[PDB]
């Protein structure tokens, strides 16, 4: 399973949430924001790294990020 | 005369040359007619060969043992037109280019969007500039002295 | 079941067809795993015993046959080798077979036993007996 | 929001295909999605061709979360209907999956939990060198 | 002598064919 | 009803449009802020189904450029006439076809490039040309130069009128979406009107100016001596003396005892023998024949009367055992979309390329065509690059139309859903047959050199040792070889002299044509065949079916028909659109028409061409070692590689020295290709930022930030290097051995 | 071929071939016991590169030694 | 008038008009001087 960190310069566009194919991230309330929301990844053993999340994410680095990991069935995207 | 060379009008392979190039012409020439236009489009290549091995006789290069010039690039006065004048008007042709395109640059920069100016060019600024770059040289050194030339 | 990754065509399911591999030694689940490989040896060494005789380096002498038979014994010892790994790989000593337990119809039936360490080290004595039989009867046959 | 159930619903007409299930789906475990829709329409599976849902309650079996996922937001973005899949394991247990909260990821919702934040800038990470001879990383600091 | 006509055989086909299946072995091995 | 719809001044004439760059899209419209904007306003200027959605302004741009592509091809026909009518030796190489090499270039005298003026002939010097277009223009009866001066004229008169017309239909006068979604009158106009009416007439045109020219020609007449073509017409009294059955007029036509006119309507076959190549009388009872069936077979379709066919109602009520109802909505989805009907017309263009070219090479059809070997040559492996490039593009186009213009809810056609419901079959299949094939066919290669490498030449797959022989062609070439003794009582001789059997045809002590044997060798290259067109096949069909979605990506419609990839997740998804696998199927159609035009070549300078002494002895170029030495890898590097190389590396100070400079220069863009073909855009980007700081030090930083190109424009670059340079060395290659040798 | 084709066509290749011998009689009673799965990125990379590098020696040791032994001079 | 110059002056066009020009002044200044290896003026 790989490994999905959000960090607290995101401002609550919720893009990340929407591009994710396998439902893996949602959003939360917060307090340090105009939006009052920050992401959660949960559902981290869904992850299969298609990096979507990072391609809809506007900052001038990521506040979201994923890093590669240990491979299982579910992140390898196999059906047989 | 330097590095055991020998100068191109006293070699013999310089003149074998020129006989093989010749005799291969002619054997070219032999085939049409003498009122022909190839005959004397084959007769004018023959002269220009002539002329050609003249000139670099004259010139003074040095052919090796092979029969061929040799270019001396050390700075010895005797070999200064091989390639150090050459040298000096390319490198004055290219200081003409950069400052020009420089200039240009930094005339377009003021603008609010130079990339509509680049992908399309302005003829009458550019042709005012064109001619700042016959005095690029003193330019340059006026704007090191100062100290326009390098950005902070 | 539309929702499952096979197709019904009248090839692979056709009464001939499935007669004819239901009566196959490789699909009878009663019968105990040996007397299938002795079968299925015969017929596999009595089919591989031409090739090497026919093609072999030694053809066009008189020594070739014989020279060729013995090729095809060794064929079937180093097949027998790559059964046995197999098993030992797959199949542990105490786990129940791992076969289909229902039928297409949906009756229970008994699992096949073939998929057992006991079963695969039965069908591979019995391949390698009747593989070196049936190649021992071929070269008979072919040269007396 | 409390998991419902999925006991006897019917499935689309279909006429069957290659890109269905396989071995895994006995072995490991498959998934399941379930909607409601208001009129008998043709909509394109997943694992290619075309089928018929009918009116009312509809469920299907497929073999990853992604297919499942990418059906369900066509249907959510297309015919503007609601879903919901389950996930299913060979010992027989059944699993919610979708909106667990029951509202969908994308709108805020009190009461959840937040995993995998860290408070700081993606530059004030240590390098790899202070993480060294341990079994921990950067990143997870 | 004629230690080629033994020893060529042995490292060509028998060792290779023993270490394959002990490697298969233990790798296939939980 | 069938009727003229138009619309008036649908757009206004400015320029005003031409000022901004990238009018078509707003994207491209609105500026460029970086470098690849310019990389983008090329790529998507023609792309007319993305610049808007109405089905008219697609249809009338693309009648548009249909008229200026017209417009183009009328001015390269006449800028070709123009430089054979002046700056030629036609009429020197008229009276001496056999001993003149053709040449319609000069070069001028500027650097010292006058040496690529050879002696070609006939007292003339330039470049030997090897369009055969000189074979055309003696076939059609041109004996002067003023001819081509004023055939020049008209094709520039034609051109400017192509221009005129598409300028007048976009901009004046516009047909609407009714007028093209009529496809039954376009269908009767193409049959029977552009292609039925052309060929009769320029069937007229070889009864009435061709044949008498080119039989006084063949007489031995001079060609200032012959009458001027005007004057077989005005003059029937000439005609008489040539042919008597033109005194009897045109009443035996109507009188239907049409057998008077057998002396220029024939139907013997064979080549003629004093030009080596088809009779014209063939010829022109050929196109006859073709005008009527034409004339008759385009009346069949419905158009604004009662009589005739529905091409709905003949797809809808057709019935089979196989098919069933089957196409149903197809003539829908066929009118609605141009990109299936592209893709269609393409891969039919290729299939007619190909024949086309293998027909021209078996039969020569114009005079003293087979004994000049360049042109063939050329002719042959030209043809076969066209065709397969077209061949290739069919299958993009066909990807293109499943991915953007298919929806099984407006327009669902059963065949292509029962076709998409068990795509795994087929790829499983094909992918076996592939490697059965490769396996058998590389494997008896590496089998023959591996025996010959260890002294066993009695092991190997060879006319000697172990042979296998092509039994079903030698069956069908002794079949055709008998055919006109009792199968075809009407014809003298066999069509062609290639079917093993007959008597061989040599033109001016040089070799025409002769029975062409069968071996082992032909099994085994043909087998190659196979397997290489079976690969590209499989790779062209797996990027069609799984266009729309995959097992490992569900939902890859929406991507698009061009992404990269879809990330670093699922173990890596690189290549995975349509557009990869079209970039990957272009190297397997490079390798395997490189393999047949090899093949083609080493067999015709082995086995056919060569010249005969007074005795009767015929000299092959290379001595018939195609049998023997083309059974193995070394022997095909050795024989072929190594030794027809000679001449082009030699060809250094003569007039072929051009070619040998290309030799090397296709290598270099060669190699060049491989930068990007090994690489990515990280490393680029990243050297590009230290360039960009080296720049901003000395205040010359652009305004448009310099950028990589993408992935995508990258793969391009690398595979138009990688085939431009391949293409280049065999031209090259080719092209100086078969002018230096032949 | 490890240097220009890249994962996805293999990959989806590889699937069909899994459910090709999943489907078949008589050799579906084997089954593997490691899912099959086309090589990685870096991998490749490397296959690539050994093959270059050994095709690269091979040849030029090849042509070396044949034809400075072949004229001995 | 105001576009067609416009869209004269684009990169493409200037850029063809002007190595059109160059190229025709090398060549020119090759034919009325041959050949040239050194710089014999001085
Ligand atoms: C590394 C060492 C190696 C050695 C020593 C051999 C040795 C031999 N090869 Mg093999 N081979 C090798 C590697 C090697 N190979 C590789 C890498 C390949 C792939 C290219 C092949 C592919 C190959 C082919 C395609 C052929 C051979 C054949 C031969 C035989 C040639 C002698 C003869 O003329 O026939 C004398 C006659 C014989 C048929 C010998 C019969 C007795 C043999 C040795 C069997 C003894 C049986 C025994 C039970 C073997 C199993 C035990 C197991 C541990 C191996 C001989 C057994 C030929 C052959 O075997 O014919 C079918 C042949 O056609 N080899
Ligand atoms: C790829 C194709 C290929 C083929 C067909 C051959 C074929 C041949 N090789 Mg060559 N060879 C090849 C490539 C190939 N080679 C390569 C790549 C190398 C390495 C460089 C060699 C190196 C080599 C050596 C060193 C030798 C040969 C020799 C031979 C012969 C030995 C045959 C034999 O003993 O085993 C045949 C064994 C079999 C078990 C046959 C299996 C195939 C059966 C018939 C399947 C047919 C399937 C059937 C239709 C199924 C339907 C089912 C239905 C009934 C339900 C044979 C003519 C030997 C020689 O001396 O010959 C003169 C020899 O010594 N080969
Ligand atoms: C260190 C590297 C080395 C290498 C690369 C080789 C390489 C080779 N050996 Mg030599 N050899 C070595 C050390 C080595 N040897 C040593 C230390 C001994 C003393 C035991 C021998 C004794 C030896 C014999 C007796 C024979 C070879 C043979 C061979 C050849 C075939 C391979 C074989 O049959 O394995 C045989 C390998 C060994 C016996 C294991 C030695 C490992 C250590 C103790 C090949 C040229 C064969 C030959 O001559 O073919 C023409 C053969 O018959 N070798
Ligand atoms: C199919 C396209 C085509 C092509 C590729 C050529 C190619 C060529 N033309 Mg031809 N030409 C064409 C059509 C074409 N022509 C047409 C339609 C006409 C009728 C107007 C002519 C009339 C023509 C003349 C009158 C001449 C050429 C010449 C030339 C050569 C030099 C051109 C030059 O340097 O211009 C310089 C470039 C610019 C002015 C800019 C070149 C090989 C020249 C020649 O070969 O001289 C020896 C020459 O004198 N051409
Ligand atoms: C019998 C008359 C007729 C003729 C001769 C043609 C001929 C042609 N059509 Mg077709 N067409 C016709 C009827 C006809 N059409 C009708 C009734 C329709 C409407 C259903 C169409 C719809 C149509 C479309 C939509 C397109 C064509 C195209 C073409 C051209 C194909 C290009 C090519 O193959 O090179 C062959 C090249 C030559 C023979 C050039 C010779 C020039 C010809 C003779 C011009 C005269 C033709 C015209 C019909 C008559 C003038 C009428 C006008 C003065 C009032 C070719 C000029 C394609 C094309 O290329 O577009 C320009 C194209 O896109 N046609
Ligand atoms: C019969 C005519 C034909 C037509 C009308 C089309 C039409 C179309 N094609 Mg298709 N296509 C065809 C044949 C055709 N194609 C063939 C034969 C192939 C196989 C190679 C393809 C493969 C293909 C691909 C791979 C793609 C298309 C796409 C498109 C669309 C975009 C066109 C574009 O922007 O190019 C404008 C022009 C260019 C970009 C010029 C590029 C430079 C070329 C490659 C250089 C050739 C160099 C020259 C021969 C060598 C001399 C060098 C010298 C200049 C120094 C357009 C609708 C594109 C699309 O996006 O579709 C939606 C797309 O991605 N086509
Ligand atoms: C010359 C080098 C080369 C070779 C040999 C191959 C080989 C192959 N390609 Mg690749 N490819 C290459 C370069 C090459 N490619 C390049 C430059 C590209 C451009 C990116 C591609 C892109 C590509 C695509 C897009 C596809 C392939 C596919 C294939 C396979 C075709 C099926 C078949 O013929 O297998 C039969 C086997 C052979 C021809 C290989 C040689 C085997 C010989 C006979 C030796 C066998 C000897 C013996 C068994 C060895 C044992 C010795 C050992 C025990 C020590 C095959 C594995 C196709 C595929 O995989 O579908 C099936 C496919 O779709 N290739
Ligand atoms: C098997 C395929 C076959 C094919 C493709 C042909 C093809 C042909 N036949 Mg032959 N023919 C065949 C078998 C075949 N024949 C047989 C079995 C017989 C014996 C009855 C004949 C007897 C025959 C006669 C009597 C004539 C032809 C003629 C023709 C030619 C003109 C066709 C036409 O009438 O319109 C054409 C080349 C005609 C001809 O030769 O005109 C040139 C003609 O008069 N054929
Ligand atoms: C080469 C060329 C050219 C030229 C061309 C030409 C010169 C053409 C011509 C053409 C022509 C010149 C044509 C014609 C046609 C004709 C026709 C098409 C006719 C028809 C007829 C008919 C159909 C008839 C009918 C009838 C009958 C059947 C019977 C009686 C009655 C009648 C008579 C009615 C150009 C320069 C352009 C361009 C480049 C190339
Ligand atoms: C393949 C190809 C080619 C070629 C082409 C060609 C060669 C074409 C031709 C074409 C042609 C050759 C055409 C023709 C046409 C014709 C027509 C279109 C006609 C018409 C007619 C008419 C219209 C008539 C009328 C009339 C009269 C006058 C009289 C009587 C009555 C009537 C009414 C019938 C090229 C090289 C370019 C390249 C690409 C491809
Ligand atoms: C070399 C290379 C580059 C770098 C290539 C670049 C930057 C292209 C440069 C093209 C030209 C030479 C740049 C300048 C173009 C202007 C028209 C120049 C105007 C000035 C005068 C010459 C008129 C990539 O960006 C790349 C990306 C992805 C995979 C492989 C590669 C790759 O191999």
């Amino acid at each position: 399973s790989h490994s999905v960190k959000i960090y607290d310069t995101c401002i609550g566009c919720t893009q990340c949430v929407r591009a994710c194919p396998t439902d893996v991230l949602e959003m939360i309330p917060w307090d340090g924001c105009k939006a009052k929301q920050i992401a959660s990844a949960p559902r981290t053993e869904d992850c299969v790294g298609c990096k979507r999340c990072e391609s809809a994410c506007p900052t001038d680095f990521l506040s979201v990020r994923v890093y590669l990991w240990h491979e299982t069935t579910r992140s390898m995207g196999l059906a047989y | 005369d330097i590095s055991g060379l020998t100068p191109c009008k006293d070699s013999k392979q310089f003149a074998k040359r020129e006989k093989q190039q010749i005799k291969k012409l002619e054997s070219s020439l032999k085939l049409y007619a003498p009122e022909s236009a190839p005959a004397l489009a084959l007769n004018a290549q023959i002269e220009k060969t002539k002329r050609r091995f003249d000139n670099y006789g004259k010139y003074g290069l040095l052919c090796g043992s092979d029969g061929l010039p040799h270019l001396i690039v050390n700075g010895d006065q005797r070999h200064w037109g091989e390639f150090i004048t050459p040298g000096i008007l390319f490198l004055y042709i290219a200081g003409w280019i950069g400052w020009v395109g420089r200039s240009y640059l930094i005339a377009i920069s003021g603008e609010k969007k130079p990339a509509m100016k680049e992908i399309i060019i302005d003829v009458p600024l550019a042709s005012r500039i064109i001619f700042r770059g016959f005095i690029w040289p003193v330019a340059a050194y006026r704007e090191f002295l100062n100290g326009d030339l390098i950005a902070k | 079941d539309p929702f499952i990754g096979s197709l019904e065509t009248p090839v692979t399911s056709s009464p001939l067809i499935a007669w004819y591999l239901s009566n196959l030694p490789g699909y009878r689940t009663a019968v105990n795993p040996l007397l299938r490989g002795v079968e299925v040896g015969l017929a596999h060494g009595f089919f591989l015993v031409g090739p090497f005789v026919k093609a072999g380096p030694l053809r066009n002498t008189a020594y070739a046959g014989s020279a060729g038979s013995l090729a095809a014994a060794g064929l079937v010892v180093i097949l027998s080798m790559c059964l046995t790994i197999y098993g030992i790989s797959s199949f542990k000593e105490g786990e129940p077979s791992i076969a289909p337990s229902l039928t297409l119809t949906g009756r229970k039936k008994q699992p096949d036993q073939l998929q057992t360490a006991d079963g695969w080290a039965k069908f591979t004595g019995g391949f390698f007996f009747g593989g070196i039989s049936g190649v021992t009867w071929a070269y008979f046959l072919l040269y007396v | 929001t409390p998991p419902q159930l999925d006991p006897n619903t019917p499935s689309p007409i279909f006429a069957g295909s290659t890109g269905g299930l396989l071995r895994k789906a006995q072995v490991e475990e498959f998934y399941v999605i379930t909607w409601n829709s208001p009129k008998e329409q043709i909509f394109e599976m997943p694992t290619g061709g075309a089928a018929i849902m009918r009116e009312g309650p509809n469920l299907l079996k497929l073999a990853r979360k992604e297919q499942c996922l990418a059906l369900g937001t066509r249907l959510r973005s297309k015919y503007k209907i609601t879903y919901q899949f389950y996930r299913v394991f060979p010992n027989g247990e059944v699993q919610y999956l979708h909106p667990k909260d029951g509202v969908y990821p994308e709108k805020a919702n009190p009461g959840r939990e937040g995993v995998g934040l860290n408070m700081r800038s993606i530059g004030k990470n240590v390098s790899p060198i202070e993480v060294k001879f341990t079994g921990k990383q950067s990143y997870d600091l | 002598n004629n230690l080629p006509s033994i020893f060529v055989p042995l490292v060509g086909l028998v060792f290779p064919a023993i270490a394959m299946a002990s490697l298969f072995l233990h790798i296939q091995k939980n | 009803e069938v009727k003229i719809l138009v619309d008036r001044d649908p757009i206004k004439t400015s320029f005003e449009e031409w000022a901004k760059p990238g009018h078509f899209s707003r994207t491209i419209a609105k500026g460029p802020d970086t470098t690849t904007w310019i990389w983008n306003l090329h790529a998507d200027a023609h792309d007319f189904d993305s610049h808007t959605s109405d089905l008219e302004e697609i249809s009338r741009k693309v009648f548009s450029a249909h008229f200026g592509q017209l417009s183009i091809i009328f001015l390269w026909l006449s800028g070709m006439y123009f430089h054979g009518a002046r700056f030629s030796n036609y009429e020197a190489w008229l009276s001496d076809p056999t001993h003149i090499g053709p040449s319609a270039q000069v070069v001028w005298s500027i650097v010292g490039q006058e040496i690529l003026n050879g002696d070609v002939g006939g007292g003339f010097r330039g470049i030997q040309i090897t369009s055969g277009f000189f074979q055309i223009w003696r076939a059609s009866g041109i004996t002067s130069e003023l001819q081509l001066y004023c055939t020049a004229i008209g094709g520039l008169v034609f051109a400017a009128l192509m221009l005129f017309a598409g300028w007048f239909h976009y901009h004046k006068a516009a047909p609407k979406l009714a007028w093209f979604q009529d496809v039954e009158s376009m269908l009767n106009h193409h049959l029977a009107g552009l292609l039925g009416l052309g060929s009769l007439s320029w069937a007229g045109h070889q009864v009435h100016v061709s044949l008498p020219i080119n039989q006084f020609l063949n007489a031995g007449v001079d060609p200032k001596e012959i009458p001027l073509p005007h004057e077989f017409i005005l003059n029937r009294d000439l005609l008489a003396q040539l042919y008597p059955s033109f005194a009897e007029g045109a009443t035996p036509f109507f009188t239907l005892n049409w057998s008077k006119y057998a002396e220029f309507l024939t139907f013997r076959g064979g080549l003629d023998p004093v030009t080596g190549g088809l009779w014209l009388t063939d010829i022109a009872h050929h196109h006859l024949a073709i005008a009527i069936l034409f004339l008759i077979a385009g009346h069949m379709y419905r158009t604004n009367w009662g009589i005739g066919h529905g091409i709905k109602d003949i797809l809808e009520a057709h019935k089979g055992p196989f098919t069933g109802q089957g196409h149903k909505g197809l003539y829908e989805i066929l009118t609605t979309s141009w990109h299936a009907q592209l893709s269609i017309n393409l891969a039919m263009l290729g299939s007619l390329t190909i024949v086309v070219a293998h027909h021209m090479y078996s039969m020569p059809p114009y005079p003293y065509l087979a004994t000049d070997y360049g042109t063939q040559l050329s002719l042959f492996t030209h043809h076969m690059w066209i065709g397969g490039f077209l061949i290739v593009g069919a299958a993009a186009h066909a990807a293109i139309f499943m991915v953007r213009d298919y929806d099984p809810t407006t327009r669902y056609n059963d065949l292509l859903d029962r076709v998409l419901r068990h795509r795994d079959a087929i790829i499983s299949h094909l992918n076996w047959v592939c490697i059965f094939l490769g396996f058998h066919s590389f494997g008896l290669y590496i089998h023959n050199d591996t025996m010959s490498a260890l002294g066993r030449p009695q092991d190997m797959f060879s006319d000697t040792a172990i042979q296998l022989q092509p039994v079903f062609a030698q069956w069908i070439q002794n079949t055709h070889a008998l055919a006109p003794g009792t199968t075809a009582p009407g014809a003298t001789t066999s069509t062609s002299l290639t079917w093993g059997g007959g008597d061989l045809v040599a033109v001016g002590g040089k070799v025409a044509l002769l029975p062409i044997p069968l071996g082992t060798a032909d099994f085994l290259v043909h087998h190659i065949h196979a397997f290489t067109i079976h690969v590209t096949v499989l790779i062209l069909l797996k990027g069609v079916l799984f266009a729309r979605s995959s097992r490992l990506i569900p939902d890859k419609a929406n991507l698009g028909f061009r992404f990269p990839c879809d990330g670093p997740g699922r173990g890596g998804t690189c290549q995975v659109s349509a557009w990869d696998h079209v970039f990957l199927g272009l190297f397997w159609m490079y390798n395997a028409i490189s393999v047949v035009i090899f093949h083609f070549s080493w067999k015709m300078q082995s086995d056919v061409w060569g010249s005969i002494s007074d005795q009767g002895v015929v000299t092959h170029i290379t001595g018939g070692n195609f049998a023997q030495s083309s059974i193995t890898i070394n022997g095909w590097l050795r024989d072929f590689l190594w030794a027809q190389a000679s001449q082009v590396i030699q060809s250094y100070g003569s007039s072929l020295s051009a070619y040998g400079l290309f030799f090397l220069g296709a290598h270099f863009v060669w190699a060049f290709s491989l930068m990007f073909l090994f690489s990515g855009r990280g490393y680029w980007q990243e050297l590009i930022e230290s360039i960009v700081w080296a720049h901003n030090k000395l205040k010359v930083a652009p305004a448009t930030q310099p950028r990589a190109l993408s992935i995508v424009q990258g793969r391009a670059v690398g595979v138009t290097h990688y085939l431009l340079g391949g293409i280049a060395t065999t031209w090259a290659f080719f092209l100086a051995r078969i002018i230096a040798v032949g | 071929m490890f240097l220009i084709s890249w994962r996805g066509y293999w990959q989806e290749l590889i699937e069909t071939l899994a459910w090709a011998h999943e489907r078949t009689p008589l050799a579906n009673l084997i089954r593997w016991r490691d899912k099959p799965v086309a090589l990685s990125i870096v991998q490749a990379r490397l296959v690539g590169l050994a093959h270059f590098s050994v095709g690269y020696i091979f040849t030029y040791a090849a042509f070396l030694i044949a034809s400075t032994s072949g004229k001995f001079g | 008038m105001r576009d067609l110059k416009t869209y004269l002056s684009v990169a493409p066009v200037i850029s063809t008009l002007w190595f059109a020009a160059l190229a025709g002044l090398l060549i020119e200044i090759n034919r009325l001087f041959p050949d040239a290896l050194i710089f014999p003026f001085f």
